[PDB]
DNA sequence: CTGTCACACCTATTTTAAGCCCTTCAA
DNA sequence: TTGAAGGGCTTAAAATAGGTGTGACAG
């Protein structure tokens, strides 16, 4: 008997290694979409319009992607990172990519005790409203974090693949529910 | 034997020494920050963690012991920042396996409402504003029971929720003399602070009241606003239970829920991407600099 | 009294949630 | 006075990494 409730991914968080040492001075100047300031933080923060994502390049020649909404588009726009940095001298590789992170979230649309939930499941709860309004709920199986709200509102995080997140929300309803 | 250690166990002594913490509370707190220290991750950590750590643990043996010690004040003691004491207190509990009991709202409500001095006339407290503290306590706690079932307490700061159930307590036990004086103005005589989010606490009380007023037909006939309610608060408060649960069978839910009208659903878009597509030059090249570009760039950072 | 060693943990990137807390501005 | 509105933080995850805090080791 499932929900009929699907979790929407908001973001995701991929690596690939480039496999060659950058200069990213070079980049700053030579690339219009590239930021950096070294004083402030060590890396080359990089933006492509689509898929619309965010990458962090490092001297080392490794790179992090964030803010895509699928796998695929986590990819693409990691793929296109990469094609950058090549056209701009260097020989880079698409080495090791790798999903790291999955977010995702829904609504149950009714009102959670949160007061209620930290202590009938208080092994994997915690809940501190003079700190943070949510509940904190961290399942093992799936080992995913899910912040719990009192609106019934859920943010599911942590996951390798999409059907974790699906996996910890259908674990997660009939608890809420009952 | 930690120079940073000992200077952190007689840190712990002199926090429950000026606490007024009875006697066994020491001796627990100063146990818990050795457990502390035995874990790499805390020996390891900056002195200013190291200084909040001291706060954590007499947290810790005060929620164990229902002693209404907040967050806020023991940060403000310590003239440590809320941010570092709330990194390190999640932690310690997760670090000592610890089901850490709740913060007890009704001890708060005792000890934070006898601190509003109202209970002596004074130049700043006039004779109209004088309450009687056992009449103040009650009222005051019947108001935070409330908030709590009518869902104003849950994932909130409690101890604004108690500034203005004290406030409400206050004006219902005197309303004819007592309306024409703010919440604001109300915590300035009583002296004490005024938390941020008090105004908004007492906007929501009072609109729950309204909502209870509905459930008698003499009251709703008088078609009651946020002032006008304020008198028949002990009237509502004789039947809270009864109100409350006649008022959930005919909506009441918390505040985050009625309502979000400004909300935006057409922003994401189908998704046909399979991650292999080709990548055309045309695509990268509008993401470098042209020659030119490089040129001005340059004389511009020379 | 230094060197090694193994942690911490700042800067930053993304995204949702609800609350807090500040500045800013309006009749 | 008293609010609304908007920005920037809290919490969770995850990788990327230099510089440096922090204390217990060997030598
Ligand atoms: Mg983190």
């Amino acid at each position: 008997g499932p929900s009929g409730i699907v979790p929407q991914l908001q973001n995701i968080v991929s690596t690939v290694n480039l496999g060659c040492k950058l200069d990213l001075k070079t980049i700053a100047l030579r690339a219009r979409n590239a930021e950096y300031n070294p004083k402030r933080f060590a890396a080359v923060i990089m933006r492509i319009r689509e898929p619309r994502t965010t990458a962090l390049i490092f001297s080392s020649g490794k790179m992090v992607c964030t803010g895509a909404k699928s796998e695929e588009q986590s990819r693409l726009a990691a793929r296109k990172y990469a094609r950058v940095v090549q056209k701009l001298g260097f020989p880079a590789k698409f080495l090791d990519f790798k999903i790291q992170n999955m977010v995702g979230s829904c609504d149950v649309k009714f009102p959670i005790r949160l007061e209620g939930l930290v202590l009938t499941h208080q092994q994997f709860s915690s809940y501190e409203p003079e700190l943070f309004p949510g509940l904190i709920y961290r399942m093992i199986k799936p080992r995913i974090v899910l912040l719990i709200f009192v609106s019934g509102k859920v943010v599911l995080t942590g996951a390798k693949v999409r059907a974790e997140i699906y996996e910890a929300f259908e674990n997660i309803y009939p608890i809420l529910k009952g | 034997v930690s120079r940073s250690q000992q200077r952190g166990l007689r840190r712990v002594r002199d926090l429950c020494r000026v606490l007024q913490l009875p006697p066994t509370f020491e001796d627990t707190a100063v146990a818990y920050y050795q457990q502390a220290y035995r874990h790499s991750g805390i020996r390891a950590a900056r002195l200013q963690k190291k200084e909040v750590l001291v706060g954590c643990c007499v947290l810790i043996t005060c929620r164990q012991h229902n002693w209404p010690l907040t967050m806020g004040a023991i940060c403000t003691l310590l003239y440590a920042d809320l941010d570092v004491f709330s990194s390190t207190y999640m932690q310690i509990v997760k670090l000592l396996g610890l089901d850490v009991p709740s913060l007890c709202l009704a001890e708060l409500v005792k000890t934070y409402c006898s601190s509003f001095k109202l209970f002596q006339a004074s130049p700043s407290v006039p004779a109209k504003y004088v309450e009687d503290k056992e009449k103040m306590l009650s009222r005051t706690m019947q108001l935070v029971e409330l908030a709590n079932e009518t869902w104003l307490v849950t994932g909130r700061h409690p101890l604004p929720v108690i500034t203005a159930a004290t406030f409400l307590a206050w004006q219902s036990l005197q309303p004819a003399d007592r309306l024409s004086c703010s919440l604001a103005r109300f915590c300035k005589l009583a002296n004490v602070d005024l938390p941020y989010p008090a105004s908004s606490r007492l906007q929501e009380l009072l609109a729950v009241l309204l909502r209870m007023a509905e459930q008698l037909a003499w009251l709703r006939v008088l078609r009651l606003d946020k002032r006008s309610v304020v008198k028949h608060i002990g009237d509502l408060l004789q039947h809270r239970q009864s109100l409350v649960r006649s008022a959930f069978r005919d909506l009441l839910l918390p505040p985050c829920m009625l309502k979000s009208p400004k909300r935006i659903c057409p922003v994401p878009p189908v998704s046909t991407v399979t991650g292999d597509e080709n990548i055309s030059d045309s695509e990268i090249e509008q993401y470098l600099r042209t020659p030119q570009e490089v040129r001005d760039f340059q004389r511009a950072q020379a």
